[PDB]
């Protein structure tokens, strides 16, 4: 993801988007199953698994005997530090797909992903929220900002646009999708 | 020399502004010395420069009203040949060939000089060099060179702004930052010079030349072909000179020298494997240093003696040249190897500080180095390093570390043309960066370089770049110039920084020139204590870090615009002051006496010698000198040297240096301790001198100013204060106060420069610089400190905003309720062109602009207006045919 | 500084004996190659015969007619004879004295400037 | 008078398409500075009857181009 992200940005494949949105289903069964951290949590400190190694691009770097932190390696000595939320696989997966699936919707659609995203912190259910998009679709165009003109002037500039946003059903749909795992991140964030 | 084409003498409401001459740089460095940046100053308004305008003489911003036959103001077709001589201190113009009556002398010699003219606008000129840069139409003076002969190696020559980088250019500007200066081995010996010879003499056989004392190309005779055993005396000492000098640099190299066929029509010479042998790539530098040696003691001996290329030094020597001596003189060492023996800190106006929101903007990095970028509040420093204090958070890409009150590592490096953007967002109180597009990662697995700081006075884009340094701003006015924007801040939801703004933000950078302050309280190593029977100005500083401070009085004292008991005291119009020493202040780092305004001169250490002097001997139409007019910044006294043998140990009361200054003969002289000081000067007409004293902190009292008065001498608050002028009682009224030179101070650059089309080309007739484009600016002067700033930078400065705010409205009032004698007289303070141009200008505070719209409407458009108003109610008609009909 | 100072050359019918006198006062180092050059008015400048220590004169193509040069290293003097006179003689001779020994240099660049020109004198023939 | 005439005219237009644009810099930093010394010029030289026909349709035409179409 990190190898093709700009690629993925500068045009947003079907299989970029599709990608992003099955990612975003895990990390949805990840966060719902209380059972799912603990067990990842469990494996990685039995496993002493170096997860900022992965999340760490392997590029050209040496340091030539400067710096070295054997004090500060030998200071992490925490179990429970081993394994972070933040070091997740997953989450930092999301993170790297998080600008292409913000390129799947329009800032308008980003608007009504935020507005659903508070739907969800306001305990209300998906196909709640998806109905409160489907009333709400009005606000998408209607809100306009210089600033949201350029939004929409770059978002048809970038080539693909294999979304439909003529289809209210399937911008709901890529608003619920977007929006309930964004306030799941606020939950773990 | 150079033409003016056509020279508008009234396209603007002043006269145009061309002046020609030399320039100085100051502290030889590529900064120059003349005309500040940003202001209407040409050449020859400073010690650094000497001009010339046709008619007058400009140097330290006074005319001398130069004659010459047919003198006029530069009009078109004007030859205008500058000859300059530095060897001698005499700078020389001739107008038209007719030479002026008067040159400059005794100029300060250091410092590189170069041609400069200041063409204000709507003016075309010429200039003129030697070969294919232009056609000399006049002669060269004898003993003179061309003006292109002095092009730097391997340069081409070109013209451009001699010390502003503005070029006109919106968002693209390369803010550069600050730039550089810019027993045992006798044997060798012998059997170095045998090599040598006979490697010699297989190229002179290679021609067909035999031996013999005589040398004549006719008779082919080489007198050096015999070996050195036979070589005979003279040639012997010839080539055991250079074999000495080969073997001395070879020892001095820094290793240790010791011991460890062909067609002949001569002899057979027999080197060593010179080639064969590998010499190793360090051998090879320090037998390039060798070369390098040689060929600058060769120049030390040519230089006695044509302007030849070889007379530059080896680094800027031609290549061909320099490797040709590198091989000659590496043979040598390959048959010894074959035996075996002030950084500046530009930022956004304050006035667009935002205190919420999501803001961006992007730096470029065109060279790689001290680069740091930002956000800050308005009370940063310029002094102060951008974010090694608590007031400007700041990030080194080059370093990869964020800057807040101290170092932390942040994120990766960046390389030329890595683009940074500055991602903020207030509400969330969060602030990082983004390079070449991506986001670093910080130290473990943050990515936000700073956080939970308070918002206070909203942050301003900053960026400070180090020496050497090249980068470009852009705050985000159109979304197009920005790159990487569709990468972050678009989908993050932050707004560029200048979308919405309508104009180009104001730039407020770091000024070099450094100002003399008033003393604040709060300043480190400076407390001025104010003590009442005569009022004194003690400085008891107590940090004493800071090794010299200069220290001038608020207002100055004029001399006579023309030079010419009670009684005589108040006739008198000499004024005295006095400056006391404490004990423990070593004196010889005092200096004792008065300034001028220009001097902004600033170092470690202070000596009359480097005192910025210029002379300007203006002679006669017969060409007699009569007048040799001497110009400075400072006039001052060493204390030490004024300190008589023993003061400095049987003194208990200290030394007191007392100034005495004859305005109406512009006379200046010194008294130490009741004696008179041989040394004393004479200013010009309508000088204005500052009380002034520069110390180094020794002890916790330094000095005090007294200004008491001496016999039939009135005291300084007599010529300093109008009201106060006849009394001879010493006050100290609480305007005049102590100020100290310093460089806290911020600079704004304007929006629209001076577009010039010059030719940038090497044409022929010289290269042409043309500018037809109008541009004025209004100039506010402070008549105490003799200074002037523009009306638009005083949206920094509250107080002088303030005090003119009033002052216009005390206008206002005045000419109010139709006074027309009052709004006469105000029309000559308040110009038509300074109306238009205040009411037109969109730049301008809100405060002067209304002031100003005001005192248009009182003193013009207000008793007609009034009068109409008042009799609209009235209604008269007529009895005619319009009214009819 | 190394300069020679050139006396002589006066004007009288040609077939007269004329003497030049050129003295070289300096540096005690690098005394060699005394010699003079010629230029007529507008003309290509030409080598004239160079004598150096041990009595070695150095020839060219403007030496016809009745030479004698000979020098003295103890004081830098150099005595000029000149017996037979021609119209075309007519130039000015300047005396010089360059390190460059008897007109050849090895090393090359670094020394075929390293010239002392001197001042020097007109040599005028009716 | 006529000199004062363009200038006001010109600086009355471009000043109400800023205002109607939203810039967030008006001049003199606050849109009260930026109107109300311009149209307190522009209502003394009204009363004072300097601008002519053509100034006055333009005038209208810039304050409300609708009813004074």
């Amino acid at each position: 993801v990190d190898y093709n992200r700009a690629k993925w940005l500068k045009e947003p494949n079907p299989e970029a988007e599709e990608l992003f949105r099955m990612v975003a289903e895990v990390f949805i069964y990840w966060s719902k199953s209380h059972n799912f951290k603990r067990e990842e949590q469990n494996f990685v400190v039995q496993n002493e698994i170096n997860n900022m190694s992965f999340l760490i691009t392997d590029t050209k770097s040496k340091m030539s005997k400067a710096a070295i932190s054997d004090q500060e390696r030998k200071k992490m000595k925490r179990k429970g530090d081993r394994y972070s939320m933040q070091t997740s696989l997953i989450v930092a997966a999301l993170k790297r797909l998080l600008p292409i699936g913000l390129n799947i919707c329009a800032p308008g659609d980003q608007e009504l992903i935020a507005l659903a995203k508070n739907r969800f912190s306001l305990k209300d259910t998906e196909e709640e929220v998806r109905d409160i998009i489907r009333s709400n679709i009005h606000l998408q165009g209607k809100l306009e900002d210089p600033a949201i003109r350029w939004q929409m002037a770059l978002y048809k500039d970038l080539p693909n646009r294999t979304e439909d946003p003529s289809d209210p059903e399937r911008t709901v749909e890529r608003v619920l999708g977007i929006a309930n795992v964004l306030f799941h991140l606020e939950q773990k964030s | 020399e150079l033409m003016v084409d056509h020279t508008e003498p009234f396209v603007t409401a002043e006269a145009t502004h061309l002046r020609v001459g030399w320039a100085s740089t100051e502290g030889y460095s590529p900064y120059p010395g003349g005309g500040e940046e940003w202001g209407g100053n040409g050449v020859g308004d400073d010690l650094f420069s000497y001009g010339f305008d046709g008619l007058h003489l400009w140097s330290g911003c006074i005319a001398r009203t130069v004659s010459s036959p047919n003198q006029h103001l530069l009009r078109t077709d004007d030859v205008i040949s500058c000859c300059l001589d530095l060897s001698a201190p005499s700078i020389s113009f001739r107008i038209n060939g007719q030479p002026v009556q008067g040159m400059f002398e005794n100029f300060n010699i250091d410092g590189l000089f170069f041609p400069v003219v200041s063409f204000s606008a709507g003016i075309k000129v010429r200039f003129l060099l030697g070969g294919r840069h232009g056609e000399f139409k006049f002669l060269p003076p004898p003993g003179y060179a061309a003006c292109y002969e002095a092009v730097l190696p391997k340069e081409k020559l070109k013209v451009e702004h001699s010390r502003e980088y503005k070029q006109e250019r919106t968002y693209t500007r390369d803010l550069l930052g600050p730039t550089v200066s810019l027993p045992h081995l006798e044997r060798i010996r012998e059997r170095l010079a045998e090599n040598i010879h006979e490697l010699w003499v297989m190229n002179k056989i290679e021609l067909g030349w035999q031996y013999g004392p005589v040398r004549d190309d006719n008779k082919r005779q080489h007198p050096c072909l015999v070996e050195f055993c036979k070589l005979p005396e003279q040639e012997r000492n010839y080539n055991l000179q250079m074999s000495l000098e080969t073997l001395k640099t070879l020892l001095a190299l820094g290793c240790h020298v010791g011991i460890a066929y062909q067609l002949t029509s001569g002899y057979k010479p027999a080197p060593m494997d010179l080639s064969f042998i590998k010499l190793t790539p360090s051998q090879e530098a320090m037998v390039d240093k060798l070369a390098e040696n040689a060929h600058n003691v060769w120049a030390r001996d040519r230089i006695r003696q044509r302007r030849n290329p070889r007379l530059v030094p080896y680094t800027l020597l031609d290549d061909r040249t320099k490797k040709s001596n590198k091989d000659s003189l590496r043979e040598a060492v390959r048959t010894l190897l074959g035996y075996g023996y002030r950084f500046r800190i530009f930022r956004a106006e304050k006035t667009y500080a935002v205190k919420a929101g999501r803001w961006y903007f992007e730096f470029e990095a065109v060279t790689a180095g001290d680069m740091r970028v930002g956000w800050s509040r308005p009370g940063c420093q310029p002094d102060l390093e951008l974010g090694s204090d608590d007031r400007a958070f700041a990030f080194d890409g080059f370093k990869a570390q964020r800057w807040h009150q101290g170092n932390e590592h942040y994120g990766r490096s960046w390389q030329a043309g890595d683009v940074v953007g500055c991602m903020v967002d207030m509400n969330e109180h969060t602030m990082m960066f983004t390079l070449n597009g991506e986001i670093l990662l910080d130290d473990s697995g943050s990515e936000l370089a700073f956080k939970d700081f308070d918002v206070g006075d909203g942050f301003i884009p900053v960026c400070s770049l180090g020496v050497a340094q090249v980068g470009r701003m852009n705050f985000g006015k159109d979304v197009s110039t920005l790159k990487y924007f569709t990468i972050c801040g678009l989908q993050e939801g932050y707004e560029p920084f200048a979308v919405n703004t309508n104009r180009d933000i104001t730039m407020w950078l770091s000024k070099r020139l450094p100002q003399f302050l008033q003393v604040p309280s709060n300043h480190e190593h400076i407390e001025v204590t104010r003590i009442d029977k005569v009022t004194q100005k003690s400085f008891g500083s107590q940090n004493n870090n800071t090794d010299i401070m200069f220290y001038r009085l608020s207002m100055p004292i004029e001399c006579a615009e023309v030079f010419s008991d009670y009684e005589y005291l108040m006739q008198t119009s000499t004024y005295y002051y006095s400056v006391r020493i404490f004990p423990g202040q070593e004196p010889a780092n005092v200096w004792v006496g008065w300034i001028t305004s220009d001097f902004h001169q600033y170092d470690t250490g202070f000596d009359l010698d480097r005192v910025r002097t210029v002379t300007v001997t203006l002679g006669d139409e017969k060409g007699k000198v009569h007048e040799s007019i001497k110009r400075s910044n400072c006039y001052m006294v060493c204390a030490g040297e004024s300190m008589s043998p023993g003061q400095g140990r049987n003194n208990s009361n200290g030394l007191e240096i007392g100034c005495v200054v004859d305005a109406a003969s512009g006379l200046l002289t010194f008294i130490a301790n009741g004696k008179e000081l041989s040394t004393y000067y004479q200013v010009e007409p309508s000088t204005k001198l500052f009380p002034a004293v520069f110390a180094q902190a020794t002890s916790p009292n330094v000095f005090q100013f007294e200004l008491g008065r001496i016999k039939n001498v009135m005291p300084l608050s007599a010529g300093l204060f109008k009201s106060e002028h006849k009394n001879p009682v010493p006050q100290c009224p609480p305007r005049l106060h102590v100020q100290f030179l310093s460089h806290v101070l911020w600079s704004r650059m304007p929006n629209q420069f001076l577009k010039v089309d010059v030719s940038r080309i090497s044409e022929r007739q010289g290269w042409l610089v043309q500018c037809l484009d109008p541009l004025q600016f209004m100039s506010l002067h402070i008549p105490e400190e003799n200074r002037s700033v523009d009306i638009l930078e005083l949206t920094e400065q509250e107080e002088l905003l303030q005090f003119h705010y009033h002052t216009l409205r005390l206008y206002s009032a005045v000419c109010a309720l139709g006074n027309h004698r009052v709004a006469h007289a105000l029309c000559s303070h308040v110009d038509e062109p300074q109306l238009l141009y205040a009411i037109e200008n969109k730049y301008m505070p809100g405060l002067l602009r209304a002031g100003y719209y005001d005192l248009l409407i009182d003193i013009h458009l207000s008793s007609y207006a009034t009068a109409r108003l008042m009799m609209n109610n009235e209604f008269i008609v007529p009895m005619t045919e319009e009214t009819k009909s | 500084q190394v300069q020679l100072q050139e006396s002589g050359g006066g004007l009288m019918q040609a077939g007269g004996s004329l003497r030049l006198s050129c003295t070289a006062s300096g540096s005690i180092f690098s005394i060699n190659s005394m010699g003079w050059y010629r230029q007529a008015p507008g003309k290509q400048r030409e080598l004239v015969a160079t004598i150096t220590s041990g009595n070695s004169i150095n020839y060219a193509d403007s030496v016809k007619g009745r030479f004698t040069i000979s020098r003295d290293n103890a004081k830098n003097t150099v005595y000029l004879q000149m017996n037979s006179l021609k119209p075309e003689d007519t130039a000015v001779y300047y005396c010089n004295a360059d390190r460059v020994p008897n007109g050849y240099n090895p090393w090359g660049t670094p020394n075929d400037e390293y010239d002392y020109w001197g001042q020097g004198t007109q040599v005028t023939v009716s | 008078l006529d000199i004062l005439k363009a200038k006001t005219i010109q600086m009355l237009t471009e000043a109400v398409k800023e205002g109607s644009l939203h810039a967030r810099d008006p001049v003199g930093g606050t849109t009260e500075f930026l109107f109300v010394p311009l149209i307190k010029l522009f209502y003394t030289l009204l009363i004072m009857g300097i601008f002519h026909n053509e100034d006055l349709k333009h005038i209208l035409q810039l304050i409300e181009p609708s009813v004074f179409k």
